[PDB]
This record gives structure tokens, C-alpha cells and sequence, in this order.
């Protein structure tokens, strides 16, 4: 069984997500512009967040060496340790180890015990790092990414020993597209002297680029290929998920927050519970033009439940049967859709309809889990 | 030369994404897409007006595509002419020689406009032997300076060189 | 009698094929470029899906001796496997062992057989093994997709001593391109390191590359050659190509979706019953050029429909094959709103536009052939 | 009179026609370079075709030992027939069988009754196989491609004399070249395991060369030439043109069509009747380059409609007349309006442009000639 989440955001002009040189990063969908906000911004939103803070147990540390004489104390061991890091195949790169890896955040102790085993160091040592390196993966956020973790090639050519370190996926994560055609801007800047002498006139403005969308979000997590990589752990699968909707439902991304602000909540979102992935996002191939008597959220949630109802009545099968839920705060924004209300059990809460989706689930509640 | 040096440099410390907007553009010309017009130009052009002896447009522009879909690490003392003696020197000479040998002899009766297409074969045929090096700066000036008959008589006598070993 | 399965398919941005510089495949036809997916990828996504679990009788592998080890249960022969592999003489150069096997799951219990009789001649044993995966070809699998087996002489003892392995395919898959100019973006991005290292500021900006097209897709299917590739068995032609329809509709490409997830479905599916396989590929010769009023998958749909007109009234022969059914979920995109209906049956729901597919080839039920498993 | 018919016809991406080192086959016409499908491989695709099957009367095989142990069979009549033949004049030069024969496969079996006698001796056999190997030419696809069969004077045994076995061909068939500059692409194919492995490296980057193009087609047949080729058979001879036709237009190369699936119908043909043989790919000599206002398809028909025009204004006189239809389905690409009235019966179907051709030709019925069928076996 699939659990999918569909979001419908709309933001205050904020430049989220930026490029390499400073603009909004957009797209094209359905041959017209879009903002787009890209996945791996997201999930790393997601990732360190504040409700998540308390099943995160993973680093993506670019400088591991650090981290290992951070804790276990002895900084001289870096010059005992870092090489042996160049050892494992992390190739002795431009930085402390250019290939990121992505490890739980208790077996760094477990590497302590690698700098003080100055007996059975060289390739010992790091034959037992890397065996620590494979085995470090029961953690809430690297079983809900992924891992590859493919070491670089020119390392040590005598006992390379590494095992499958590749943990495949629970949570995919589409890129967040507006809805409508966007319309990007310049903030045109200038940094105004405070002492008057500075005796320049010339051309001194600058440009700064921001943009405002009502974006669609799209998740989906695994309930199987989760609890496989947690280990059987069912009740910390449910922490999980339950978590994961709280943060997903209540974090931006932190880009350009102190200048934009603008920590606006989503008004929708449409849980499902399904046998095979669906994506709405062909909703809004058609760009949603604003009309004078309603808004743009209004017309979204509109043309999501016209294609909601279609694909229900459309690719329909008789064993596998579909429930779904639908937030709105205090009713305010239902499933428009003429007469028919599509979603089984229409919800004006956020916790109540996490501990529905958690009760669902197969009996499990927002109190003992955490 | 030095500007043949510089823009290989240059050509080198492109990464995927403009090495795949020059991979989108084979058997095109320069005028027709703005993005490869803009990414060659902002290449070439301060090259140009530096080194007085930089390579031509149609040259340039011909190993810039060549060397986005035949991405070949740059080394002296491997020019074409040599590995192809090299390749050729190790199948039988009744049959497949002939037909190697003429695919290399064609490029004496073509100019440089309708030169992409042989040589990308002659170079996929490089590829498939697993071949990993390429003089690209030798193989520009012998591009550069082709008309000429002494430039033709050295990549024969290269090429006889190679496969009379 | 041939059926052929036309698809329209908006996809949202995503990297689904890729080549070994990491760019999205592209193409170019009309004069212009646009996306495509290679037909391997399609066939091996519909092969590998799971609404095909059940037919799939068939495995690919270059290990093979390690699955003749894991079926045979005794490690010994495993390595006479290889040198009966070696005896097969399947390829031992350029890429190591090579020469990929395209055979059924079930008669490789039989060759454990063929290994497990150690008192026969070493010869006879690579003899029989390569007549057993000569013979391995009862898999709905193997019967549409085809089969290659042409191993090198290099290696051989008693000259050849082969048998017949062509199996000609019963299953044409097109190249997906999309209906219009492609419009390839990169993304540029940069790995976040949680550590303050309070360095790294041009920390090596990446390029990833990417994509969103509407992609049309083309299928054909021979039912006498698969009836004669499954020895006459029509119960299971009438699964597999029921099973065929219904994965092809419902599984994507596995490339690059946990980053970039773009699990869609088609808009439009027409399945027509014909003696001659047509493409109508030709009608996005123009590229589908994007107005204000209409979006792009109505204005393709729209395309596609008077080019299937076109060609319907244009090569009309007196067999009159023109039976075929227009699929569109809840009638949201009807065949075009310029001409009479097209298609026999307007159907609305999917499984009973497998159903009538069934009905038509021979009267059979979907719940009547779904129980003759591979 | 000749029957000349010239297709416009666009692909997908494909790779219909190859030569050794697996790239699609190219030329240089005008002085760039174009896609090309060469002519055997157009004549092969008819000769074989559903719409060809109830004609295709002729066999060009290297094994005609085996096809008549197939037919008589019955101890060893393999053996002594490959003897016969060989001492026929089929040299096996260099070992190879060579020389393929082209008869009509209607007389096979009389060759049967030649090889199932043990009195009849070895030269007396294998001139009598000659003779009926040679005067055996009646068949509509013969008649068409033509056929040469010159044994080479080493294995002659200078006992057995060889008549005439020339049949001058009555289809000429050109080569189909692009109307546009050629864009060779490239595809990496990687292989890949089901059951799951080590993924280090898995390499197998493979190489696929393919193209699309829209390619101009011309094919000529001499009406006279082939009714002399069939010995009087003008029903045979207008069933022959006119399921070449039928088959010419609904068929393409089978050359990689199961991972590519090009099979796209001509956008526009036209059939002319005319006095001496001309060939409008002098039209595209300057490529057709695409705008952002119309298609590649659009072009080319304009093009060559400008052409057409020119070479029916110049080079034209009332001595000879030119009658031209132009069929394209359902009238979706008339012939390049700006100056129309170029052909006569601009139509949309490809049946009634079969019933036109054979009204002009002869006042025959496509419903006539049809059981006037060859060797359907």
C-alpha cells in the first residue's frame, strides 16, 4: 500500500529556490514558464526542520574527519585519521573528501574507536571503517532517501572491501511547479552610504530577482520498502510518517527568508492510500488564468478535483480499492467539484487528520509513537 | 600555435551541461541556435582577438562539435593518422583493409565544411577499439592549413609510418 | 491480424532516458528537435512492471551459471558451469563473459539437470545444455519481445552443433518523440554540507539536465505469430496481450523518479485491429504550437485525430480493418471536436476497454484467461 | 510509353537501410550530404510484400539442390542434382556456391522430372537442365528486375551449350536520397541484467547510428518492355503495374523495424505518363531548410511543384502529351499552391488512383485483373 500526499501552496513573492547566478529557478510545463521549486531543496527543507528534529539521525557531512575528532577529542588524531579516509576510497580529493557521505548519526562513536586502535591501524583500520561506513544506515531520514554512496576510484588496489552499500528509496518527491504562467522580477537594489562625501555619480543600482506562485507539491511514501529498511520497526515507521506529515505540512524553505519572509501555509491537501502511484500534476497543463469573482487557490483546488474525479472515474479497478482524505483549514476551501464530493472523510484539522492517516494505517496514535 | 592551445584548454574545462548543448547541435551550422552561437563566441572570441593566428570559425566550430560527442582526453604524439595505422594493422587485407583504407582516403577530396560526418565515423571507429586519446591541437592546424599539399603528404606519410611498422 | 496501440502521454518534468553524458535523449524529426524514449527502455519497463508479474516466464542474464548454481544446490558444477559455459562458447573477450542469454526461469531446473550428471561426458554436457537453451522458448515474455543467441566460433570443439534460437518477434515498439520542439533546462545545484565549515562558497556548482514533453507512443502486436511463438496456445496470447495493454498504460520509466517523480498517466489511448501495421507519427511533423486558449495534450489529441482521419479516408481498402476503440478517462478528451465519431466504441474506464479488446480477439473474458498463469 | 511514379515520404527515427560499419547509408548530392536507401533495398521490399504475394512467381536462391530435394525427394536425388548442376556451369569459385539462378519456381518440379532418371547419364542431364533453366523467364516479378546469368568457362564441360539467358530489365528504380541536409544521431544503448549483479562499472556503451529524413522516391516502368517481357500477357502485365503500385506505395524496408517502427504511408505521390524518363531530384538541389511558419513536408511538396512547373513549361512540346495524377490522403497536401493545376485528378484515395492508372493504361478493372494471378504457391 501507497500513502500520497498532494499539496497546494501559494507564496508571498519570497525567491525560494534560486540558480548558480542569483534568479528563481524555473521550468517549462506544458510549453509555458513556470517557477519551479526542485526536489532535493524540499526534502532538505524537510530534512532539518523543527518537527523532524527529533528522528534525525543522519549526516550529510563533506568533512567526516572533523566530525571524527569533534567528539572523541585528540584534534592531532585528524593527521592520524584523515588519510586513512583517503585509504577507504575517497581518492584524497580537493577537500577533506569530496564524495558526501551519508551516515547515522551514532556510528561517528564507533569510529572513535578506530583513533584509538593505533595497534591495528593502516589497513586494518580501514577495512573496519569501511565496514562501519556500509553497516550505518537505521535512521528515519537515510531509510526515507536514498544512499548510493560510490566510492571514487585510485584508492588502495589490495583489500577495497566494501559491501552493498546502495539503501534504494521510501519517499519520492516530485519538483514543485506553479500552476500558472510565471511572471519573474527585479528587485532593484541599491546600498546607500550613511556619510554624505561620497562624491559617485554613476550607474550604482543593482538586481535582485524574486518571484511569487501558487506551487503543487506531490510525495509519496512507501509503507512497505520503509518498514524493510527500519527493520521490522512498525511503530517507528508510523513516527515517521506521522512526522514527515507535520513537517512537510508546516516548513518552507529557508532561501532568502530574512528579506522575503514568507512563511505561508498551504490551504489543501488530498492523502491517498493506493496500490500504484498517480500524479495530479497534469491538472494544470492548461495555465489557471485568474477571473474577477474567485482567486487563484480557489481555481487550483477547482481544476485538481475535476482531474481528481476524472482519473477516480477513469483507470478504476475492482480489487484495488481507493480512500482518500482532504484538508482544508475550518472548511474553508473544500473539493470543488460541483454537487459530488470525491474524498471519503472531509478534515478541518491537521493533527486529527494525522492521527486519522495514522489510525488507518493500522492502529497507531500521535501519543505513545514519539 | 597558441591559440589552438588555449581554446582546447577552454574546451576541456567546459562540464555536461554546455558539452550537452554543443552534443544537441551536430550537423548544424553557427547560425541557426542562439545557445551554441553564445556559448561558442564566449568561448573563441577574446582568443581571437588576442592571438592573431587562432583558428577560423568553421575549424573551431567543427572541433568544438567533434569534441562534444567524441569528449577524447588531449595528448601529444596521438594524431589521427597514427591510430588509425595503429587499428589498421590488425584485421585481414582482403576485405576489411580496403574498406578502412577508403573511409580514410575520402577526407583528401573534401573540404572543411563537409568534413563532420567522416570524421565522426573515423573517430567512432577509434571508440569502438577502446581508444581514450586524442591530439586535438595537431589535428586542428592540420584542419587549419588543409589545401595545402605538403600538410596532405605528412598525414599520408604518417599514416604509411604507422602502418608499415 | 494485427493490434496497434496509440498513446498520448504528458509527462512533467523528469530525466526518463538518459545517455552516458547524462542529457535527456533527444532527436530530431520535422526539421526540429524533440524528446524521445528509446524502445528498450519502453519494452523493458513493460516487461519488468507489475501488472506483468504473472507472465514473466523469461530471464535475461549473463550470470547464468550463478542461477544454475542457485536453482542446482550443489556449488561443485557451478564451476563446471563455467567451463561448460566456457564449452558453450558464448564470448570470452572485449567485455568479459558478454553474450547475454535470453531464456525461460523454468527449464533452468532442467539445466541443472545437464550439470548435475557428472558421469556424462563433459562434451555431451555442453552439448545438451546448448540444446536445452536452444529449445528455451515457452515464455509470453520471449514470445513478443524476440530473441538473439549467436554465440562465437572461437570456442568451439565439434565444430558448430547448434540448433535453430531466431525467434522472430511478435512485438514492434517505436521510439517515443514528442509532440513538439523540445525545450531542454538545466538545473544547476549544489550539495549542502550540515557541518559549519564556513567554506566551500563556490563549492563546485553542479549541471543536471532535464526535461517535460508529451510523448507519443506506438505499439504493435501480431496475434498469429504470437499464437505460433506459444505453440497454439490462446489462452495465454489473449493474457498476455490483455496484460500487455494494461501495463503498458500503467508503468513508466524507473530513470531518475525518486528525485524527479513523475508517475503519470496517458490521456488518450486508441487501439485499433488491423492486417498492416500504420504509424501516425507523421501528424506532429509540425510541432504543436501552444495558444493562449487551448492547453498542449487537447491540442495533440486534436492533431492526432485528424491525421488518423486523414489516413483512414485516404488508404480505405475493402477489408474495412477500421475496428478500433478510443479510451479517455471519464470522456475527458473525446477525439477531436471536428469530425463524426471515429471509433467503434467511446470507452470511458479501462478495463472495460480491456474487456471489449478480449471480446473482440475472441470472445474471451478478462476474468476468464487471467487464470493461465507462466 | 512509360509509367513514371515519384513519392515524398517523411520517417520516423529509423535505420532502414545500412552498410558494414552499421551507419545508415548517406551520398553528397548538390554538395552536402544527404540520406540515402538504395535501390536493391526498394526492389527486395516489393518483391517480398503482402500486396506482391499473389505475382511473386520467381526465385533467386543459391540452393537449388536443396529446393529440388525439397520437391521430388525421394532416396538421394540431392547428391546427383548438385552434381548435375555443378557440372552444369556453376562454378564454386573460391569454394562459395555463387551464381544465383532467378527462374521462375513454377518449373522447379520439371527440373525434377529431369533429375529422377539413372540412365539418363551426367552431360546429357546437365544439358537438358540448362535448357530448361534458361527459356524459363515468364514471371511478373522477372520481368520487372530483370535477370543475368553468365556461368563462368571453367566447370563447362564444352559439351552443354548455354542459350540466352539475358532478360532486359523493365523497371528502372533510383535511388531515394533526402530533400534535406542529413542528421546522423547517435543513440548509447546499455544492457541490462534482471538477475541483479555488482554495478561497478557495467559498461556495454553501444553504438546506434540512426536518421529521419523525407526521403523523394522515382520509379519508372516501360509498358512495351514489359508486355514483350511477359510474351503477350497484358492482363499479367497491367495486374503486375498495378499491384507495384499497391505494394510500392504500403510497404517499407524491413531493416530494423522492431526497435524502430517507421512505418509511415508517402505524404504525396505522383504518377505521370510520359514518353522518355525524367527526374525531378534536381528539385532538391538546394536543401530544404525548415521555418518556424510550416513543416518539412509542405516544403518539399512546394519545392518540387516548382519544379514540376518549370519542367512543364520548358522542355515541353504537343508532339508528346504528359497526363499526371497526384495523390495525396484525403487532399491534405495539394501540389505547392502557387500555381496549382499541375497534375489532373488531384484525389485522396490510393484505390481509386490504382483504377485511374489502369483506366489510362488499358480500360482495364482493378476487379478484372486480379485472377489473371501468377504461381500463388
Amino acid at each position: 500500500m501507497l500513502i500520497e500526499i498532494h499539496m497546494i501552496q501559494n507564496h508571498s513573492p519570497a525567491n525560494l529556490n534560486r540558480d548558480d547566478l542569483g534568479a528563481p529557478k524555473t521550468c517549462y510545463f506544458g510549453g509555458v514558464l513556470r517557477s519551479r521549486i526542485s526536489s532535493q531543496c524540499i526534502k532538505r527543507s524537510i530534512r532539518t526542520s523543527n518537527d523532524f528534529k527529533a528522528l534525525l539521525g543522519g549526516v550529510r557531512t563533506r568533512r567526516l574527519a572533523d566530525l571524527i575528532q569533534q567528539e572523541a577529542g585528540e584534534t592531532e588524531c585528524w593527521k592520524k585519521a584523515q588519510e586513512i579516509l583517503n585509504k577507504c576510497g575517497f581518492k584524497n580529493k580537493d577537500d577533506n573528501t569530496k564524495m558526501l557521505v551519508f551516515m547515522s548519526k551514532d556510528k561517528i562513536k564507533d569510529l572513535a574507536r578506530i583513533v584509538l586502535d593505533n595497534s591495528l591501524g593502516l589497513t586494518e583500520a580501514a577495512q573496519q571503517v569501511a565496514n562501519v561506513i556500509a553497516q550505518a544506515t537505521l535512521a528515519p531520514d537515510i531509510a526515507l532517501c536514498g544512499r548510493m554512496l560510490e566510492p571514487n576510484d585510485k584508492d588502495k588496489d589490495k583489500k577495497v572491501k566494501w559491501s552493498n552499500t546502495t539503501v534504494e528509496a521510501a519517499l519520492q518527491v516530485a519538483h514543485a511547479i506553479s500552476t500558472h504562467i510565471a511572471r519573474p522580477e527585479i528587485d532593484y537594489f541599491v546600498a546607500a552610504d550613511d556619510v554624505p562625501g561620497e562624491d559617485a555619480g554613476a550607474g550604482h543600482i543593482g538586481e535582485s530577482m524574486f518571484a511569487s506562485a501558487c506551487f503543487y507539491k506531490y510525495f509519496s511514501i512507501d509503507w512497505e520498502q520503509l518498514v524493510k529498511n527500519l527493520k521490522g520497526d512498525t511503530n517507528l515507521a508510523a513516527h515517521t510518517v506521522g512526522a514527515f506529515l507535520l513537517a512537510a505540512a508546516k516548513t518552507n524553505p529557508s532561501g532568502k527568508q530574512n528579506s522575503f519572509a514568507a512563511h505561508n501555509y498551504p490551504d489543501g491537501i488530498l492523502v491517498e492510500f493506493k496500490n500504484s502511484p498517480i500524479s495530479y500534476a497534469n491538472a494544470f497543463v492548461r495555465p489557471v488564468s485568474v477571473v474577477k469573482e474567485s482567486d487563484l487557490v480557489e481555481q487550483s483546488i477547482g481544476q485538481l478535483s475535476n482531474y481528481v474525479n476524472d482519473i477516480r472515474l477513469g483507470y478504476y479497478d475492482e480489487q484495488s480499492p481507493v480512500i482518500g482524505f482532504w484538508f482544508s483549514p475550518n472548511n474553508r476551501y473544500p473539493l470543488g467539484y460541483k454537487h459530488s464530493k470525491l474524498a471519503s472523510r472531509n478534515i478541518g484539522n491537521l493533527n486529527e487528520l494525522v492521527g486519522a492517516v495514522l489510525d488507518y494505517i493500522g492502529g497507531f496514535k500521535w501519543e505513545e509513537v514519539q | 600555435n597558441r591559440g589552438t592551445v588555449d581554446f582546447i584548454a577552454s574546451l576541456e574545462n567546459l562540464k555536461e551541461g554546455d558539452l550537452g548543448i554543443l552534443r544537441k547541435l551536430r550537423g548544424a551550422r553557427l547560425d541557426e541556435k542562439l545557445p551554441g552561437f553564445d556559448l561558442f563566441s564566449a568561448l573563441w572570441w577574446p582568443l581571437r582577438q588576442k592571438n592573431q593566428r587562432a583558428p577560423k570559425r568553421e575549424v573551431a566550430w567543427l572541433i568544438a562539435k567533434l569534441f562534444a560527442e567524441f569528449r577524447f582526453e588531449q595528448r601529444e604524439g596521438a594524431t589521427l593518422p597514427i591510430l588509425m595505422g595503429g587499428i589498421c594493422r590488425k584485421l585481414e587485407p582482403k576485405k576489411e583493409l580496403p574498406r578502412v583504407l577508403a573511409r580514410f582516403d575520402q577526407l583528401a577530396s573534401l573540404d572543411i565544411m563537409q568534413m563532420e560526418e567522416p570524421l565522426s565515423v573515423i573517430m567512432g571507429i577509434l571508440r569502438k577499439h577502446q581508444q581514450v586519446c586524442l591530439d586535438w591541437v595537431g589535428l586542428t592546424d592540420v584542419l587549419s592549413f588543409w589545401e595545402q599539399e605538403p600538410v596532405k603528404r605528412e598525414w599520408s606519410d604518417s599514416f604509411i609510418k604507422a602502418y608499415k611498422i
